[PDB]
């Protein structure tokens, strides 16, 4: 472990990206996590919100 | 907007919700603001 600086710059910028884009899944509340059913089952004034 | 419609029908006319001659012949908006009157106007035709 000689390399430990730099190879965890390399780690830390890659665990960020990927935790980033792991949570567009998440719902945040919301009834699903993918827009298009959202905007499919479900009236536009209840889509809104 | 004045018209005359049934009793029936008062509860079709609100915002974001179906009908038929709020469809057909002209249409309310999704972002309405305003208010809306009725009277029982019932001696009048019938």
């Amino acid at each position: 472990s000689a390399l430990g600086k730099l190879q965890d710059v390399v780690n830390h910028n890659a665990q960020a990206l990927n935790t980033l884009v792991k949570q567009l899944s998440s719902k945040f509340g919301a009834i699903s996590s993918v827009l298009n059913d959202i905007l499919s089952r479900l009236d536009p004034p209840e889509a809104e919100v | 907007d004045s018209f005359v419609i049934r009793g029936n029908e008062v509860s079709q006319i609100a915002p974001g919700q179906t009908g038929n001659i709020a469809d057909y012949n002209y249409k309310l908006p999704d972002d309405f603001t305003g208010c809306v009157i009725a009277w029982n106007s019932n001696k009048l035709d019938s």
